[PDB]
RNA sequence: GCGCCGCUAGAGGUGAAAUUCUUGGACCGGCGCAAGACGGACCAGAGCGAAAGCAUUUGCCAAGAAUGUUUUCAUUAAUCAAGAACGAAAGUCGGAGGUUCGAAGACGAUCAGAUACCGUCGUAGUUCCGACCAUAAACGAUGCCGACUGGCGAUGCGGCGGCGUUAUUCCCAUGACCCGCCGGGCAGCUUCCGGGAAACCAAAGUCUUUGGGUUCCGGGGGGAGUAUGGUUGCAAAGCUGAAAC
RNA sequence: UUACGGCGGU
């Protein structure tokens, strides 16, 4: 049924370590669990590795992604700006 | 005394008010 | 050259008058500004070209 | 402008209002007679037309659906009907 | 009371029009309510005009033009006096004030 | 005037004082049903079978010819659809809009008209239970919704 | 990113209702080894060596091959069904024109 | 902001100045680069939108008004307790970013005093992504729906009809303009329609000649949107909400 | 540029 109605994944925490930082994991925390799309077979079955290390049950590929999350949007930025400055001045 | 600064300082008091009755339970 | 001779009377500006005029009407038409992004790698002849006849 | 008989209105009074609005309301429509050049079948299209109209001995394109009204493609043969 | 018909704004179907900055002491109006003026000023100050023609490298030389668009706020329109005070009846014109350029 | 949207336009057809056939229109009763038989069976509803039968047979409306409208006699014998043709159109609507919704989360007014679309769709619903023309344990689901819709 | 994909998904979901069509690897490579298959549709997402041997049988039996732009996900939903597709291959176009388009 | 030059001793700021930056060469002039904001003039008493609100090109979508309709359904409708969806700005939480602007703050002036205006600098913030908060002079200070009651000049969008001008047009169809009508919209100008305490209003008119439907809400000024109970929110606070006097 | 106050009742 409902078993909770604020924290979650973070109910394992007890009444411990604070409510605000128990409050900034609950973001982290259900990203580095969750099952992404693999860009590369469709199937959502990215789990995490270790920390930056991100890979497939099926397809058998393993990805340098981020930490707490698939892609970092600092990754995403540069990745625009790189094929961007491949593009103009054609070196 | 204009009406947005005497909301304020009832908001300002009943902030003052609120924390008082919190102290003497 | 053809490109940049094309400019000194502007018939770019007079081509886009004639084939617009059956859309709307149009009477201040000029190429406002024309930008160089690259260049190439300079050889020299065809500079002197450029200064010959 | 106070006596004005709208009972019996004029028929350019009558014909410059709405198709409701009127004393007795009325389509502003008609059905009309389309001869294509070269063939010998009569085609009864409605004036406000919405499809393509195709026919049956030449069935090329006869009208052009639009916004309001019909448009006959190519020059055809045209009268109003009723 | 309401004191003008629309309320100083030419706004009639919105409900936002955007903010522009006033020129002179850079308040921030809204674009409508803003008092325009588009100056088609001569470059050359009439008075210094057989100064530049006498030392130019021509006969006929077309001067050029100061295209300075101007937009205050009410406050400062009426300090700069570009909007002057109207009687209760003859502000109900749109009609701007006529040339008098010579 | 407009139900979820303010406009108060007036715009929808205005039929002649005549009821009678037209003089010219040298066509039975019976063959005007017999075509809407023929294309009904081709994939068309009953809003989309008297538009092309004004266009190109000079029929101005069946009920003029026939005695009988387009969907009455189409039910008459069995082949009009279970799910009426308003009905079946704003499911059609609220599919799309919903399908579009999944993809662009962060759209306030996809969010929005798809309230007001399936609000149209209970009002209408409401009425064809009571009428009996659906059964009273119909239910419009967004999980099947798309299963109604071809 | 405005116009122009329902000239290639509009189509698609119009052959899938009217004419034939096969989904899946295993299935467009018996149909192109014997004449049936006409038009190959590939998603961007298939593995490179996949790609290279549709393209090469399809050279071997002069058929069309496009590259749709979308992922196998993405083509599964243009379709019309509820999977996920790298490889189709119409063998009848029910009444459109996705043959006589460009590929 | 930074590079590479050029020549010079001031630049900047102000009602006057100063704090400040500058021969480890400012400011200015040239050429490049990078970053983040923002889309001038065109831009209107113009358009769209339920409101907030919305402005560089092109692109995958999904919606919508009006008009046109001799299509279809045939009362399916209006307003709506409870219950929901959206909601400027500031604000809160986290991750990116951080150019300008800049609450707090430091400093220079100005003054009797300046904790202000003014000047130099600058944090949080302004920008994006995700979750919240749910209020504004959120204003036409005017609920929504329906009809009826003057004229006129226009404008925005469809539709229809007209002399003529102009486009590849050397013919055509479609455009640009010119003259009208029709519906819908933004408004304007006039009027003893009528109303109003008048300002003003073609609605705020059709009201002691008082009743078209329906929702919300007001009852002298303060106390007070307070106290208190409930409820929401991480918080700030929102909602409901008195009385003694 | 600076320009701040004017006892109560009549
Ligand atoms: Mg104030
Ligand atoms: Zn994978
Ligand atoms: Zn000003």
């Amino acid at each position: 049924a409902k078993r909770t109605k604020k924290v979650g994944i973070v109910g394992k925490y007890g009444t411990r370590y604070g409510a605000s930082l128990r409050k900034m994991v609950k973001k982290i925390e259900i990203s580095q669990h969750a099952k992404y799309t693999c860009s590369f077979c469709g199937k959502t079955k990215m789990k995490r590795r270790a920390v930056g290390i991100w890979h497939c049950g099926s397809c058998m590929k393993t990805v340098a992604g981020g930490a707490w999350t698939y892609n970092t949007t600092s990754a995403v930025t540069v990745k625009s700006a790189i094929r961007r400055l491949k593009e103009l001045k054609d070196q | 005394m204009r009406a947005k600064w005497r909301k304020k300082r009832m908001r300002r008091l009943k902030r003052k008010r609120r924390k008082m009755r919190q102290r003497s339970k | 050259k053809e490109v940049v001779n094309k400019l000194i009377p502007d018939s770019i500006g007079k081509d886009i008058e004639k084939a617009c005029q059956s859309i709307y009407p149009l009477h201040d038409v000029f190429v406002r500004k024309v930008k160089m992004l690259k260049k190439p790698k300079f050889e020299l002849g065809k500079l002197m070209e450029l200064h010959g006849e | 402008p106070l006596a004005k008989d709208l009972l019996h209105p004029s028929p350019e009074e009558e014909k410059r209002k709405h198709k409701k609005k009127r004393l007795v309301q009325s389509p502003n429509s008609y059905f009309m007679d389309v001869k294509c050049p070269g063939c010998y079948k009569i085609t009864t299209v409605f004036s406000h037309a919405q499809t393509v109209v195709l026919c049956v001995g030449c069935s090329t394109v006869l009208c052009q659906p639009t916004g309001g009204k019909a448009r006959l493609t190519e020059g055809c043969s045209f009268r109003r009907k009723q | 009371t309401k004191k003008r018909r629309n309320n100083g704004r030419a706004k009639k179907g919105r409900g936002h029009v955007q903010p522009i900055r006033c020129t002179n002491c850079a308040r921030c109006v809204p674009k409508d309510k803003a008092i325009k003026k588009f100056v088609i000023r001569n470059i050359v100050e009439a008075a210094a005009v057989r100064d530049i023609s006498e030392a130019s490298v021509f006969d006929a030389y077309v001067l050029p033009k100061l295209y300075v668009k101007l937009h205050y706020c009410v406050s400062c329109a009426i300090h700069s006096k570009v909007v002057r005070n109207r009687s209760r009846e003859a502000r109900k014109d749109r009609t701007p004030p006529p040339r008098f350029r010579p | 005037g407009r139900m979820h949207a303010p406009g108060k336009g007036l715009s929808q057809s205005a039929l002649p004082y005549r009821r009678s056939v037209p003089t010219w229109l040298k066509l039975t009763s019976d063959d005007v049903k017999e075509q809407i038989y023929k294309l009904a069976k081709k994939g068309l509803t009953p809003s989309q079978i008297g538009v092309i039968l004004r266009d190109s047979h000079g029929v101005a409306q069946v009920r003029f010819v026939t005695g009988n409208k387009i969907l009455r006699i189409l039910k008459s014998k069995g082949l009009a659809p279970d799910l009426p043709e308003d009905l079946y159109h704003l499911i059609k609507k609220a599919v799309a809009v919903r399908k579009h919704l999944e993809r662009n989360r962060k759209d306030k007014d996809a969010k929005f008209r798809l309230i007001l679309i399936e609000s149209r769709i209970h009002r209408l619903a409401r009425y064809y239970k009571t009428k009996r023309v659906l059964p009273p344990n119909w239910k419009y689901e967004s999980s099947t919704a798309s299963a109604l819709v071809a | 990113t405005k116009k122009s994909l329902e000239s290639i998904n509009s189509r698609l979901q119009l052959v899938m209702k009217s004419g034939k069509y096969v989904l899946g690897y295993k299935q467009t490579l018996k149909m192109i080894r014997q004449g049936k298959a006409k038009l190959v549709i590939l998603a961007n997402n298939c593995p490179a060596l996949r790609k290279s041997e549709i393209e090469y049988y399809a050279m071997l039996a002069k058929t069309g091959v496009h590259h749709y732009s979308g992922n196998n996900i993405e083509l599964g939903t243009a379709c019309g069904k509820y999977y996920r597709v790298c490889t189709l291959a119409i063998i009848d176009p029910g009444d459109s024109d996705i043959i006589r388009s460009m590929p």
